[PDB]
């Protein structure tokens, strides 16, 4: 029941046609509005599996946000639009609640943490990398 | 129109599907993946010409800009040189 | 606790005589007793003389030729 | 922390004062995050640290220039503590499976976020600032 | 990719059109002030000649 | 000087006068930069001048 991260990475493919792998720590814990209640321990339970019910459909929403944005808004800003379009809605458009809720076990995902962001393409890889040795000497 | 309901229903046996997740959209094609991978770096190159472009606008004007300061600051010595030069040829008019 | 070389700084100490421990005029030590439940701190020119219970409190220190984490640990804080 | 089978009880205890368990009591043995870097499971041990100190860590980030850097943080940090009398707050303490890879893992992910939007020259010539206000923190003047 | 490639053409043909208008406009701005210190000098010029 | 383990107390002295031990006081022995130039430790004595 306890706060914890998952250990998990994602590709996805951007609109540039750019596929990317990606780790995501994504912190979570069970939230309970009660314990006395047999009844919502059972919805605890309930799931045949959480985590990887959580991790895949987090996944597949990630997918559904890489799909629209261009692989160059993302590689200069993926921490904001990696979190704000997978879950919650306008809280100022309006960046998304970091809190994140799954009502059929009561589940409650946190913020996630980024680090990695590597294409699986090593060629471009390579093509960024010349790309900042013109960046150093136009310097 | 509007984005349909997330909700999916099966009334022949009371089933119901939730939300679809995806994270997987690969052609079966590899050539086409290829196709891709070669539009995407396409991509990144023209990226490379943009900021290359920025640059190259920037170094430009913040070199007209100063070239700019410099001249007017060869025309202001002139005008101090232009000053003593008057001098001078005050000098040198009583002389000759 | 494997405290013995850093107060000996050849012939092994009589275990049943009492530990004792020089204190360095600059230098600072504590001890915490787990018979009293009870640290207690001492510093300058004065010899420390444990209870049975009570504990050196060893410190890391960061040495070696320039930093280091973990190097020339001492309970003799200056 | 140790938990009392027995007496279907856990209770806390920390600073000069040794535990002594009751036979069905068990300690609250807790995984850290070790090695040279970072590690999920490595060094671990149930005797939490509270005092001030710093992490070990090194993260290699992207720049927008698409040219990644390694980089070491010292990570100072302490368990405050509001009170010590409240075994429920103590419990708080030890609810978290791994704190400190947490932590660094959290903090990485931030690091990544900022240093995504920044470019490579001004991150070169100014890391130390940017680097802390974009991970942590807002407004204070 | 060849309408990728088009759009990213158009724009940044549209952006370095700004820019080298911008550019110039300073151009003619600082050929104002030049003109104006070289005045000055005509003045000079004229009372020394 | 010397500290007296035995009454608790540090005592100094110096000068043309002999120094003369009770069994529990030490030498306050200390450290000297020495060697041909410049070295952290080098040299130690009690002597300082």
């Amino acid at each position: 029941l306890g706060p914890d991260f998952f250990t998990d990475v994602i590709t996805i493919e951007t609109a540039d046609h750019a596929r990317l792998q990606l780790q995501l720590a994504y912190n979570w814990h069970f939230e309970l509005k009660n314990r006395n209640d047999p009844a919502e321990a059972a919805k605890l339970f309930s799931v045949p599996d959480f985590v990887g019910d959580a991790c895949k459909a987090i996944a597949s929403r990630v997918r559904g946000a890489v799909a629209s944005v261009t692989f160059d808004d993302f590689h200069k800003n993926s921490a904001r639009i990696i979190r704000m379009a997978v879950f919650g809605f306008e809280m100022s458009l309006p960046k998304a609640r970091d809190q994140a809720v799954f009502p059929q076990n009561g589940l409650v995902v946190s913020s996630v943490d980024v680090q990695s962001v590597e294409p699986v393409d090593q060629r471009t890889r390579d093509a960024l990398q010349r790309s900042v040795q013109l960046a150093i000497e136009i310097t | 129109l509007p984005k349909a309901r997330d909700q999916a229903v099966f009334p022949q046996n009371g089933l119901v599907v939730s939300s679809v997740d995806v994270q997987s959209v690969e052609p079966v094609d590899q050539r086409t993946r290829d196709a891709l991978q070669r539009s995407v770096q396409l991509a990144i190159e023209i990226t490379t010409n943009s900021q290359e472009a920025a640059a190259k606008h920037e170094a430009q004007r913040l070199e007209q800009e100063a070239r700019g300061r410099l001249e007017r600051q060869k025309i202001l010595d002139q005008s101090e040189a232009e000053k003593a030069r008057k001098e001078l040829l005050e000098l040198e008019a009583m002389s000759m | 606790p494997s405290g013995v070389e850093e107060l000996l700084n050849s012939a092994p100490r009589n275990k049943t005589r009492v530990v004792s421990y020089r204190v360095p005029h600059n230098a600072a030590v504590q001890v915490y007793d787990y018979r009293a439940k009870r640290a207690r701190v001492v510093f300058g020119p004065e010899l420390v003389t444990l209870d049975p219970e009570e504990q050196f409190t060893v410190l890391s220190l960061s040495a070696g030729r320039p930093k280091r984490p973990h190097a020339r640990r001492a309970l003799c804080l200056l | 922390q140790v938990y009392d089978y027995r007496a279907k009880r856990a209770r806390v205890v920390f600073g000069p004062e040794l535990v002594t368990l009751d036979p069905e009591e068990q300690f609250t043995v807790l995984s850290l995050s070790a090695g040279r870097p970072k590690r999920p499971h490595a060094r671990r041990a149930l005797c939490l640290l509270l005092g001030p100190d710093f992490f070990t860590d090194v993260i290699t980030i992207e720049t927008a220039d698409h040219a990644r850097l390694q980089l070491q943080l010292a990570y100072n940090w302490h368990f405050e503590l509001k009170n010590r009398n409240d075994p429920a707050e103590a419990a708080k303490l030890f609810s978290v499976p791994d704190f400190v890879g947490d932590a660094c893992k959290a903090i990485a992910s931030r690091v990544r976020g900022a240093v995504a939007s920044v470019t490579f020259d001004d991150f070169h010539k100014n890391s130390a600032r940017i680097i802390r206000m974009a991970v942590f923190g807002f407004e204070m003047s």
